[PDB]
């Protein structure tokens, strides 16, 4: 188990780079909902 | 109103450019087609230290460029530096240009150089150190190539006499980080880049939140 | 109004403090599916910042 910053940087900031760059694109109505399913519709892609 | 946010990355513009030049799908790499004409960048910057790169890939005889900074009305179909809204520097001889006037500066560059292009606008326009352009050659100040320039917004920008090869790097990554100055990267003018300092300052804050810091 | 704000000032009003929060709760408990479990952690508490 890595450091904090260390783990995050592994596991969830790639994604979540993506989801909020198209969240500041697009601007879209329900942006906590909005970026919650962008996490899901994408998990595969790096889990 | 939508906010204009601009492009993600800085990238040489879609539209603000000659139509003539011929520049690649990354938006990076350009090169000329007869007489010169002139490509901005599609972020420009108003106030701060501010530094890109310029390498030139290829540069057969006969083939030139002027280099360097451009204010939205300077002339797309004229060298950099044609105009009183640019200021540039030429393959050839090392000259710098500004409003058509040539004026000795350095020794010229050419095929393989990587070229550094520096910007100074302080806050102070008057009491503050003011402002400057600088020339770097393969990591090697060249001297303040110009001092108290026009204000407004400046653009890197990129003419090209007939067919050679140059890319543009805004960074974050500078293959001759200059040693001398402090800067910020001409890519911290995309929005992405916003996004990446957003979430990378909120890490740092959770980071504190769970292990604390010594 | 909202779609006008700068880059920053837009996600500082909308995702940043449920992810300020979300982040420092995922770095604690270590689950073995953390996209999934950020994502949820979004879904489960977003009316407290809604």
């Amino acid at each position: 188990s890595l450091p904090t910053r260390a783990y995050l940087d592994q596991t969830v900031v790639p994604i979540l780079l993506q989801g909020l760059a198209v969240l500041a694109k697009e601007r879209p109505p329900n942006p906590i909902e909005f970026l919650a399913s962008y996490l899901l519709k994408n998990k595969a892609q790096f889990e | 109103a939508t906010y204009a946010m601009g492009s993600m990355r800085v990238l040489l513009a879609l539209h603000d450019r000659a139509p003539q030049l011929k520049i690649s799908d990354d938006r990076l790499t350009v090169v000329g087609e007869k007489g010169y004409s002139m490509v901005r960048a599609s972020h420009g910057v108003r106030k701060g230290a501010w530094y890109f790169e310029i390498t030139v890939d290829e540069m057969p005889p006969d083939t030139a460029a002027r280099l360097g900074w451009s204010q939205p009305l300077g002339n797309l179909q004229a060298p950099l530096g044609y105009d009183k809204f640019s200021y540039s520097w030429r393959s050839k001889k090392g000259t710098k240009f500004h409003q058509s006037i040539g004026k000795h500066y350095s020794s010229g560059y050419g095929q393989g150089d990587v070229l550094g292009f520096y910007i100074n606008l302080p806050e102070d326009t008057i009491s503050g150190r003011g402002s400057e352009i600088i020339f770097y050659k393969n990591g090697v100040n060249q001297g303040v190539a110009y001092k108290d320039i026009f204000e407004g917004v400046y653009f890197p920008a990129i003419s090209l006499y007939k067919s050679c090869t140059v890319s543009i790097n805004f960074g974050p990554c500078f293959k001759y980080p200059p040693k001398d100055l402090t800067y910020r990267p001409m890519s911290d003018m995309g929005w992405g880049a916003v996004v990446e300092h957003t979430l990378a300052d909120v890490l740092y804050h959770v980071e504190t939140e769970v292990d604390g810091r010594r």
